[PDB]
């Protein structure tokens, strides 16, 4: 059990988007996920594709293995709140649920968007808890204002107010979740159930 | 598809009320919620004996259904 946080900062995402399509990291990128039998060390999600490397440090120029383990793109985009939704990467909504952790969220959230692509006789129900998940980003933006439920607003308002330390970043997202966008992963969802 | 050209006064008036924020020491959501879908889910969830978690989340998908009903 790996450690879920949402971060935004300036230049992560961009040393961890640049590694992606470095050659050399495409070699132990499938030594991690062997090494972790392709599941998402952060919330037990398993896949053969899709899956990304993040960085336990934060700090993605210590490429070192002991520091990678396997995310699915659920718990990745945790990492770049900033990030989630700009150009294609990812997308999500931020929402005040205390009552879910983010790891929690995010299994579940596997769990019904398969409920929800294939209809087994729950798709009802999943789209229910779906809803009334995504209906918690008001409260974040009664406290922090109009839009700033979309990641990429909320993580730009930290980052360019030059939010530094630790102890502030883990109150503004207090009991605050990423919930991941059924609409923008509508291409992994039904590949992982294809394959 | 470029951005209204009052994004730039829009972020700089965002961020100075994200400003006034951080220096409220108010910088929390604090509030008491109940919802009753989310309630239950989580219920379901914390009282299950699964331990996988993709899994345990299947059954109490499964669990919310029959109990919603
Ligand atoms: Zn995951």
């Amino acid at each position: 059990r790996c450690e879920l946080k949402l971060i935004a900062s300036p230049g992560s995402w961009r040393l961890y988007s640049a590694r992606k399509i470095d050659a050399r990291f495409k070699s132990y990128e499938q030594k991690i996920f062997q090494r972790d039998r392709y599941t998402c060390q952060f919330c037990g999600f398993q896949a053969a594709l899709y899956q990304d490397i993040v960085n336990l440090d934060g700090d993605y120029t210590n490429n070192r293995l002991s520091n990678l383990v396997t995310a699915c793109c659920f718990c990745a985009q945790c990492f770049f709140v900033e990030s989630v939704g700009v150009g294609g990467y990812g997308g999500g909504t931020l929402i005040y649920l205390p009552e879910l952790t983010q790891a929690e969220l995010n299994s579940l959230c596997h769990v019904l968007f398969c409920a929800i692509t294939n209809d087994t006789g729950y798709k009802s129900s999943a789209q229910n808890i779906y809803r009334s998940f995504k209906f918690r980003s008001q409260i974040v933006e009664e406290k922090f204002g109009e839009g700033t439920s979309d990641p990429a607003i909320f993580g730009q308002l930290m980052i360019d107010s030059g939010v530094n330390s630790e102890e502030i970043r883990e109150k503004l997202f207090k009991n605050i979740r990423l919930l991941p966008s059924r609409a923008k992963f509508r291409k992994q969802i039904e590949k992982w159930a294809a394959a | 598809e470029p951005p209204p050209d009052d994004y730039l006064m829009k972020l700089q008036k965002q961020l100075a009320s994200f400003q006034s924020i951080l220096e409220s020491g108010d910088l929390s959501i604090n509030k008491a919620v109940e919802n009753e879908e989310i309630t239950l889910i989580s219920k379901a969830l914390k009282e299950s004996t699964i331990v996988e978690p993709i899994e345990r989340g299947v059954a109490a998908l499964i669990a919310f259904h029959g109990q919603n009903e």
